[PDB]
RNA sequence: UAUACAAUUAUCAUAUUAAAUUGUUAAGUGUUGAUUUAACCAAUAAAAAUAUAAAUAAUUUUUAUUUGUUUUUAAACACCAUUAGGUAUAUGCAAAUAUAAAAUUAUAGUAAUUAUAAAUUAUAUUAAAAAGGUAUUGUUGCCCACCAAUUUUUAUAAUAAAAAUAACGUGCAGUAAUUAAUAUAUUUAUAAAAAUAUAUUUUUUUUUUUU
């Protein structure tokens, strides 16, 4: 991805919740940028109560994640709106994700010298994997790499 | 001949012209000594000058390696002394000298265990002497003024990244809230020292 | 009798001395020892001496064609060491200089790291290790 | 997959949940404080709602 | 593929100068920056004063979109008065570079 | 006034001091609370606490909680100590591969003789000595030697030593767990 | 820094001496300083360099006449308009203005 | 009186090819009270965690730029003083050990040198074994400043500075030396010096390769 956020939420009434949604992606599209993913997750137990807008700790809090593309001078403003929400407790971002930790150390990358491009087109998930994920991926992913190597060119030079 | 190349008639033979200028160093080396002594610098064992040195710091801790005499020192019998003391705690009406039979055989058989142990030892000390301790003879490696070199290469470093101004230089230390206790425009974190 | 320490050096301390037996090498030894005897040459440099000594061209190059890790077998040196000891004068009694160059050996046997030796106490220096700690040592 | 660390087939759950090794309270409980301190000691007890039973 | 030549290397340091200039206007404290500003404002002066000595009419142009006469002034009165300024092109190995013959009769 | 938590003078009992945060239930402990562990039914929690102890004074954290909780100390000072620290470490580290090399050559010395015995006595024979069932005609006699060796296997709970902590006069170290003097 | 860091050499012992300076002879240098500066903070001392002057001479502000601490020695002359201006900044340095930086106070000072 | 440094490795003050700078997080109330300290006294107590890549090498920045002093306590700890407070940590100013040097002292005329490290010095819980000396037959050893006389040079700051010096009177600063020392910084003062903030051993060591 180019940005990512992990959006700490307090768990209110949905229309709510859908109304905030709605204002951090109007704050999104106003600002020239895109949403890739936007993640919706359950309300959990964190390990730390946080508090919010009225002082008042809390013991559970919905969990969402944004994923865009903007660029870097215009997503201050849309940092310091996310921020300045009363419905987000906490915000963490990513910046890291277009050169994250593994790549481009001693000649790592054969082939290639720092290709910036693949791991632009991916999304987060599988940037950092998720603890559930097993070796059971290692099936699927290559069904979905053969298959996908197969089908590309044809689809692509219809038009 | 009928003695040591290194040692004449009067002592330690003095090569070096420290030896000549200073010949208190050729006869005496401490409380430990004999004429016998010189030249063998160590001085017998469980006597004063007989530790051995690994890299200049003499070896002190000996029984405390085989676990002989240590506080973390190896318990040959842990199982049989918990199972007779259980036993001793549950109830008097049965008393069961069963328990008490498998220890002391345990017990009887940990006294030569021990003395193996200690041989086995002494023998190490013999070897550590002959084929590893160089006698006192080079310097310390313990203590972090000893290796002020390697400080110094990354003093240096952090120097190169400074624009080859400040050694040994650090940044000032803050507060412990800086960063939310200052208003715009006030560095809220500390910065390189070059930087100031 | 530092002559056997010497000689026992010579045997067992030094890998791939060569073949023992042949009269160039076996004469190196011989000459070697009747100056460790005699005190014409410290024990250090007559030993520097025999490893150092000249053998064949292409030495190691031959020694691949015989030895793996370079360790020969050692019954040609202590035949040869026993040998010279008995044809230079070197005993009154002719068995001690076998029997003597033999014990030794045999009560090294058993110790940790047998055939290698610090270079600073291997030989005559300036600091020695005590009596007892000596090498090939009576008194061990 | 041959190399892998990670168990290919259906995962037990208790091995991912973050309060599976936790503790797990009552409304019913007493929470016993012992401070050890250099030169001192002492003990306390709580209400599981807060409020301080003995001083 | 041209990177070396000096009226690229004089374009490139123009425009890194004024990035580091802006950039130490907005956050007053790093020496660093500072230092490397003016490295790279003397790299510029040396790669200007080989322009105008290779091409002048594009050293003129540089000048004139980016602004930079500032780094082309001599220093102090000192060292010009003693022509070591002038000197600078007689070292880059330019001072009979001039081909007259387009320009300037030599008669 | 505010002390941390690991202040000398943090939880202080007087008329006018009065300690700070929820404090029971869902606590002002919340998520710091560095360990915990649930009682296993008919387990006093004395073998809890001296493993919970033995664990902290063997990684060495009770010695940094004391050493930085009690009084500030420039981080040169800290430095120093952590270095030499280390250093000694490496040094008596070196010499534990050496006592280990050797114990390594006399464990095999000792199974050499062991080899030995084996042709003295023939292998058979030492295995005998060993406690190998020649003597077992059928199962039941398998099963009391193997329930033998179940009720030696199966492990008593180890109650393991903690070092006191010694309180000197004006603490030079809190850390001080013997009377040894140190050089701060 | 304006100030001497050091009074006389105080790093002499023989080449490759792996510190810049003994015990001994910091010490014997360490007591030098001492008495130096204790000389300057007993009497008074007071230095200045004003703007648009030569700089290495220093206007010493500790013998002018007004603030002298000797009441025999003749102490200095220097110009009327700029010894007032010397007199005033002396003055006004004393005391912490909040908004203003803190700087550290003494009794020699004043 | 004249009469031959080094240039392969030399610690106090003349820097120089360098990637940084910017991030709003945490923490707080139940109730009747001996906490901290070797010991005193004031008196709510909890707390402030995230960034790599990239920046090309050298040739005219030396009047330029740069080396831990920093608004806001209505926020604490800490430190300084004592029941009446001060202060509480890089927006002004501030070149400076990381070495270019010719016997010590001394503002560059004073005395005749100085500085220096491994010999020697009895008690640190191993189945008795590791330790320091400014002294030199060695702690009943040496030394340190103020406090008088005088001698001599001068760049005369409470009472000038510096050097020779063998009185008198305070003490006990130093030799891991009775709260280890050393350097810088700031404060303090009968006198050595002492308090605090940083670096540091020319101070003596105590040692978890996932428990
Ligand atoms: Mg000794
Ligand atoms: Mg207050
Ligand atoms: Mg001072
Ligand atoms: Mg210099
Ligand atoms: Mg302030
Ligand atoms: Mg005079
Ligand atoms: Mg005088
Ligand atoms: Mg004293
Ligand atoms: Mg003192
Ligand atoms: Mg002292
Ligand atoms: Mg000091
Ligand atoms: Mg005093
Ligand atoms: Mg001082």
């Amino acid at each position: 991805v180019f940005y990512s956020f992990v959006l700490v939420m307090k768990p209110r009434q949905r229309r709510f919740t859908s109304q905030a949604l709605r204002e951090i992606g109007v704050a999104v599209y106003s600002n020239g940028g895109l949403i890739r993913s936007i993640t919706n997750e359950g309300i959990m137990r964190p390990y730390s109560r946080f508090r919010d807008a009225d002082n008042t700790p809390l013991t559970y809090a919905r969990y969402i994640i944004l994923q865009l593309d903007m660029g870097e001078e215009e997503m201050g403003k849309v940092d310091k709106i996310i921020r300045e929400h009363q419905d987000v407790l906490m915000a963490l971002k990513l910046n890291n994700l277009e050169r994250p930790v593994g790549i481009r150390s001693g000649n790592k990358e054969l082939q290639a010298a720092y290709f910036p491009l693949d791991t632009f087109t991916r999304l987060e998930e599988e940037i950092n994997w998720s603890p559930q994920t097993s070796a059971d991926i290692y099936t699927q992913l290559e069904m979905n790499w053969k298959e996908f190597s197969r089908t590309r060119w044809s689809s692509f030079l219809r038009n | 001949r009928q003695h040591d190349s290194g040692v004449n008639q009067y002592g330690l033979k003095p090569t070096n012209a420290y030896d000549y200028i200073n010949p208190t160093n050729l006869i005496n080396f401490g409380r430990g000594t004999t004429f016998d002594n010189l030249g063998v610098r160590r001085a017998g064992r469980g006597e004063i000058d007989s530790s051995p040195s690994h890299s200049g710091s003499p070896v002190f801790t000996q029984a405390k390696l085989i676990g002989l005499s240590g506080e973390e020192q190896l318990t040959m019998c842990q199982s049989e002394t918990m199972a007779l003391r259980l036993c001793m705690a549950k109830a008097g009406k049965e008393t069961c000298e069963r328990e008490s039979r498998a220890l002391d055989s345990c017990l009887g058989r940990v006294g030569h265990l021990r003395r193996a142990m200690s041989e086995a030892c002494w023998e190490f000390n013999d070897w550590f002497i002959q084929n590893v301790s160089d006698n006192h003879t080079k310097p310390f490696q313990h203590r972090p003024h000893d290796w002020r070199h390697f400080y110094a290469q990354e003093k240096l470093v952090r120097e190169r990244q400074q624009n080859g101004h400040a050694y040994g230089r650090r940044p000032k230390q803050f507060s412990f809230g800086a960063r939310y206790v200052k208003t715009d425009g006030y560095g809220k974190r500390p910065r390189l020292p070059y930087n100031k | 009798d530092d002559m056997f320490i010497w000689l026992c050096h010579t045997a067992m301390s030094v890998l791939n001395p060569g073949d023992m037996r042949s009269r160039l090498i076996y004469n190196h030894l011989r000459i070697l020892a009747e100056s460790v005897a005699s005190g014409e040459m410290t024990q250090r440099t007559a030993f520097r001496f025999f490893e150092s000594a000249v053998r064949s061209p292409a030495y190691r190059e031959i020694a691949k064609r015989q030895l793996e890790g370079g360790a020969a077998t050692r019954l040609a040196g202590i035949s040869a060491a026993a040998d010279v000891m008995r044809r230079m004068g070197l005993t009154r009694r002719p068995m001690s200089s076998y029997f003597e160059l033999y014990q030794r050996i045999v009560e090294r046997s058993e110790a940790m790291t047998p055939w290698g030796f610090p270079p600073l106490f291997q030989f005559e220096e300036r600091l020695s290790l005590e009596p007892r700690l000596k090498f090939f040592s009576r008194a061990s | 997959v041959k190399n892998s660390e990670m168990t290919q087939g259906p995962v037990d759950y208790s091995q991912l949940d973050m309060w599976g090794e936790m503790p797990r309270y009552t409304s019913d409980m007493v929470f016993l404080y012992l401070v050890s301190r250099r030169r001192n000691t002492y003990a306390v007890a709580y209400t599981y709602e807060g409020k301080r039973i003995l001083n | 593929f041209d990177t070396t030549s000096p009226a690229v290397l004089a374009v490139k340091r123009a425009l890194k100068c004024r990035v580091l200039r802006n950039h130490l206007l907005t956050n007053p404290h790093n020496n660093i920056i500072k230092t490397v500003l003016a490295n790279t404002e003397r790299k510029l002066n040396h790669a200007l004063r080989r322009l105008r000595k290779v091409d002048f009419k594009k050293y003129w142009e540089i000048i004139r979109d980016h602004d930079v006469q500032d780094i082309l002034q001599p220093p102090n009165l000192v060292t010009y008065r003693q022509g070591s300024y002038w000197k600078y092109d007689w070292n880059a190995g330019l001072a009979i570079s001039t081909n007259l013959a387009d320009v300037m009769d030599p008669r | 006034g505010g002390y941390m938590m690991y202040h000398r003078k943090a939880m202080g009992t007087m008329k006018y001091s009065k300690w700070k945060g929820a404090h029971g239930g869902i606590s002002h402990f919340y998520g710091r609370t560095p360990m915990v562990e649930e009682v296993r039914p008919n387990e006093p929690i004395t073998l809890v606490d001296r493993r919970i102890m033995h664990y902290v004074h063997h990684s060495r954290l009770r010695h940094f909680q004391l050493f930085r909780s009690y009084q500030e100390k420039s981080n040169s000072t800290e430095c120093k100590l952590r270095e030499g620290e280390m250093l000694r470490r490496r040094w008596h580290r070196r010499l534990q591969k050496s006592f280990i090399a050797f114990m390594q050559f006399k464990t095999m010395k000792v199974l050499e003789d062991q080899a030995r015995l084996v042709n003295t006595y023939g292998q058979a024979a030492v295995n005998a000595a060993l406690g190998d069932p020649w003597n077992a005609t059928d199962n039941v006699a398998r099963e009391r030697k193997s329930a033998a060796v179940r009720r030696q296997v199966r492990a008593l709970p180890m109650v393991n030593v903690v070092p006191k902590h010694v309180a000197t006069m004006k603490q030079i170290h809190n850390d001080r767990f013997n009377y040894r003097w140190r050089v701060n | 820094r304006w100030a001497a860091k050091f009074y006389g050499q105080v790093t002499f012992g023989p080449r490759n001496y792996p510190y810049p300076s003994s015990r001994w002879l910091a010490r014997r240098f360490q007591m030098k300083k001492h008495r130096i500066i204790k000389r300057f903070r007993f009497r008074r001392y007071k230095l200045a360099a004003v703007a648009n002057l030569p700089f290495a001479k220093m206007i010493r502000v500790g013998m002018l006449p007004e603030l002298k601490s000797s009441k025999t020695k003749r102490g200095d002359v220097v110009d009327p308009t700029l010894s007032g201006q010397l007199v005033s900044a002396v003055k006004n340095t004393g005391e912490k203005r909040k908004g203003q930086r803190t700087r550290p106070k003494s009794k020699y000072q004043v």
